[PDB]
RNA sequence: AUGGAUUUUUGGAGCAGGGAGAUGGAGUCCACUCCACGCAUCGACCUGGUAUUGCAGUACCUCCAGGAACGGUGC
């Protein structure tokens, strides 16, 4: 069940609860993110929850995409050119995925508008200094794992890793 | 109830000197004695004046017909 | 005068030297040739006064009605 | 003799609506009466000016011409004007 | 059509009138016509300076009326 | 009756320009002036114009040069065009065509 | 002839441009003589704001293009 | 006489239209109606002080038009006949 | 209080602006199923609370058990099944 | 085979950003300082402290102090 143009065209399309245009791509068992061209850059949000995607990569240039819900997939790596295809990405929800090393979260530093980030229920979470590492390497984030990035944490992350 | 048109008819009869507030122009207002008027609120004013609220300066006009387009507001003055 | 209305006033002023102020502050002096029902205006030997100062000598001129602020005889 | 949007506006009488004027003041409250020409009588208003400040008014009436737009409930979206 | 504005409810009440040009006046509604031209009695100009000056009974052309607000309960 | 008002009224300026194929300058709301011949006109002063010289004035239109604060005149030729009449301020007939 | 030019785009998502220069994007559900428009699930851009069900007066409308297909 | 009628005949022509707000529109007319509401296809539209955007379709409220620039080829004398 | 499509949350940090609260709520709760809508007001009465509505009932029950006492913006949230059925649910059902 | 005179389609729009300094850089533009932080008001928002534990379908939402980025209106 390839993510195909035909698949996207019959997919529930609606205005979500936070007033954004969202496309519903839940529970299709998609393994690879591809063929997004067919959405025609018409969505503010794309819901990819409960699928089998391994890597957050493969996006076309999508100027209107601001929210990506990627819950319960198998994300173990993040693509390197994400800001070049998603310039205004502001919210990224990665709860319950497979990111294991702090260094695998490095590609998120290039998403200049990224403000809401959630990486809960990922092995990487239990790594020593996981929170400070994210704060220093992705300073554009204001809310991390539903907790406010505070000044004291920023300073503390400036010492360690300076 | 007083109808607005009638108020004017009263101004006309009275020969009260009238001061007009113009549309989207605050720095200048117009003055004169209504001699007659029409269905479009176009006014014929006698011994009329441009009044510069900023410069405190008056420009003398004589016989004026002001299009109603400009009318914001109509008031009477004792002078 | 006993009621002198817009329409007759203007008609009396046809054949006469007038000046028209426009909403935009331009002024046009000339002989009023004619006016119509919508109060569009036709001047001859028109002159233009902008900032109250002679700018341009223009000749025969149509002024669209919606532009007119007021008309004065002189 | 009347426009489809106008019928939908009259349908919002008695509901809480938001109105922006031609000058960008934003008036939220109960729509009492809506005329054919979009003249709007409202009550218990919250007004939000262009500077951001708020105020409270009991009773207002805004001329239809000087309205830029209105926001109506979503309660209306369902029926009957789906055609 | 040629409808009246529904303003009988506001008759002989004190009102606050927002006009174009950022102009504001206050007075008692004495009457109106289908164009929403108003008669306002005991009218007061609320100058942008904060100062208020009494202008008496006046005509406001409906054209330039942005908004009105009752200072009474209807 | 209506033809009479076009014929003798202020719009006779347009009526005369179409008949004689003469030039007229149109002062225009856009702060531009359109100089040409009247192929057609109507009540609203919509017009179909030929051999139009549009003239206007500008500052410097910074794009890839300098500043040089000094007003600039501009013009451009337009053979065939339709003008919506609301934009009309003034319409001028003259010894222009001559 | 056909009158369809508006009726064609009905039910579609539409990008509407206002006279002040705002962008209203919503589902085009109804219009009229004056081009007063009914826009479902409507957002405003210049910054994005969720508005919801919007009636826009035609006086202040400039233009419209097709933004996306009907939901 | 009623010059909108003339414009209504220009379906399938390509034109440039200048708007009251300064915007410039180049596209192919699909329809002009009685209110001069104009509909186009294959449209390159340049708002004042932007680079152009291309739209497959655009619909203009008639009043917002300043003027149409017509094809040089256009046979006006034909079109002015009723 | 029987299982319900809508969950009632209280004990929420009321300093978060309303639109941010609703967007984080949506994000957090999307992991269990599609959230149809969220009702949250800042009135004195309703501040620190929210109603989260899900399309599926199983999603509401899972959310309730798994996020009971989850630290959200600093405080442990308290979740419960709502007393009544949500207007949106009633309209979607009949 | 169709409508330019107050709420819709023949438009009331157009146009300019205070003054100075042996200021700095590329008559014009940008940054900094001083006189007149251009002034006042409202909203959202940024720091702390502090109040509220409440079952809802919403202009906006505790209060106190400080900080002012943005938007609107008036002079």
């Amino acid at each position: 069940v390839k993510l195909t143009a035909e698949l996207i065209e019959q997919a529930a399309q609606y205005t979500n609860a936070v007033r954004d245009r969202e496309l519903d791509l839940r529970g299709y068992k998609i393994p690879v993110i591809e063929n997004l061209g067919a959405t025609l850059d018409q969505f503010d949000a794309i819901d990819f929850s409960d699928n089998e995607i391994r890597k957050l990569d493969g996006f076309p240039l999508l100027r209107r995409l601001k929210t990506l819900l990627v819950n319960n997939n198998r994300i173990c790596r993040i693509g390197e050119g994400l800001d070049q295809a998603l310039p205004d990405l502001t919210e990224l929800i990665l709860t319950n995925n497979s990111l294991v090393e702090l260094g695998d979260l490095d590609p998120l530093a290039s998403l200049k508008s990224l403000t809401y980030l959630c990486i809960l229920r990922n092995p990487v979470t239990n790594k020593k200094h996981y929170r400070l590492y994210v704060i220093y390497k992705v300073p554009q984030v204001r809310v991390l794992d539903f907790q406010k990035v505070k000044l004291k944490e920023r300073q503390e992350a400036e010492k360690m890793f300076k | 109830m007083v109808q607005p048109i009638n108020l004017i008819f009263r101004y006309l009869q009275n020969r009260s000197r009238i001061q007009v507030w113009l549309y989207e122009q605050v720095n200048m207002r117009i003055e004169g004695c209504i001699i007659g008027f029409d269905e479009y609120m176009n006014l014929v004013l006698d011994d009329a004046e441009e009044i510069h609220s900023k410069t405190k300066s008056r420009k003398q006009l004589g016989r004026i017909m002001l299009k109603g387009d400009n009318i914001t507001l109509l008031q009477s003055v004792s002078n | 005068s006993l009621p002198l209305n817009p329409k007759p006033f203007l008609n009396g002023l046809t054949g006469k030297p007038v000046m028209v102020k426009l909403k935009w502050g331009m002024e046009y002096k000339g002989y009023l040739v004619s006016v119509d029902g919508y109060m569009n205006m036709q001047l001859a030997n028109t002159e233009e006064y902008i900032d109250g100062a002679l700018s341009g000598h223009l000749g025969e001129v149509l002024i669209r009605c919606n532009n007119v602020l007021y008309i004065r005889g002189v | 003799s009347i426009g489809v949007p106008i019928k939908v506006l009259h349908e919002a009488e008695g509901h809480i609506v938001t109105c922006e004027t031609n000058t960008g003041e934003v008036y939220r409250g109960k729509l009492i009466e809506a005329e054919d020409n979009m003249n709007c009588q409202m009550s218990n208003i919250t007004v939000t000016y262009r500077d951001g400040r708020v105020a409270q008014l009991e009773q207002v009436y805004i001329r239809g011409s000087k309205i830029r737009f209105l926001i109506l409930p979503d309660m209306l979206k369902n029926a009957p004007m789906l055609k | 059509k040629a409808h009246p504005p529904e303003l009988k409810k506001f008759m002989d009440k004190k009102l606050s009138l927002k006009l174009n040009g950022g102009r504001h006046v206050q007075g008692i509604l004495r009457g109106f016509d289908p164009f929403m031209n108003l008669v306002i009695d005991e009218c007061v100009e609320m100058a942008t300076s904060g100062q208020q000056n009494n202008i008496g009974m006046v005509v406001i052309r409906g054209n330039s009326i942005i908004m009105l607000e009752a200072l009474e309960r209807v | 009756r209506e033809e009479e008002e076009f014929n003798t009224g202020p719009l006779s300026v347009l009526t005369q320009s179409v008949k004689n194929n003469t030039q007229v300058l149109i002062n225009c709301r856009n702060n531009k002036k359109l100089l040409g011949r009247v192929k057609a006109f109507d009540r609203h002063c919509n017009m179909v114009l030929e051999n139009v010289k549009e003239m206007w004035t500008e500052v410097p239109k910074s794009g890839k040069g300098k500043k040089k604060s000094k007003p600039v005149n501009k013009d451009r030729y337009i053979s065939k065009m339709f003008l919506r009449g609301d934009s009309v301020i003034v319409v001028l007939r003259n010894p222009l065509i001559a | 002839g056909k009158s369809s030019k508006m009726l064609q785009h009905i039910d579609y998502r539409m990008r509407c441009i206002l006279q002040d220069g705002r962008i209203f994007i919503g589902t085009f559900k109804a219009f009229d003589k004056h081009m007063n428009l009914i826009l479902c699930d409507c957002d405003e851009f210049r910054e994005k704001r969720v508005l919801g069900l919007v009636l826009l007066r035609g006086e202040n409308l400039v233009s419209m293009t097709v933004e996306g297909p009907p939901p | 006489m009623k010059l909108v009628r003339f414009l209504m005949k220009l379906s399938h022509e390509t034109v440039t239209i200048e708007l009251k707000n300064g915007t410039q529109v180049h596209g192919t007319i699909t329809g002009v109606d009685v209110s001069m509401n104009t509909h186009l296809k294959a449209v390159k539209m340049t708002l004042k002080n932007r680079e152009p955007v291309q739209l497959e379709t655009l619909s203009i409220r008639g009043n917002n038009i300043r003027y149409f620039i017509l094809p040089d080829s256009l046979p006006l004398d034909t079109l002015l006949v009723d | 209080i029987r299982p319900n499509h809508t969950i009632y949350i209280n004990n929420m940090n009321d300093k978060i602006k309303k639109e941010e609260l609703k967007r984080s709520l949506y994000a957090l709760f999307s992991q269990f199923g599609h959230v149809v809508d969220i009702v949250a007001l800042k009135t004195m009465k309703m501040r620190g609370q929210a109603f989260v509505i899900f399309k599926e009932l199983g999603s509401s029950t899972n959310a309730l058990r798994q996020l009971q006492g989850f630290p959200f913006y600093g405080k442990p949230m308290r979740i419960q099944y709502a007393k009544t059925d949500s207007d949106i649910i009633s309209k979607m059902r009949g």
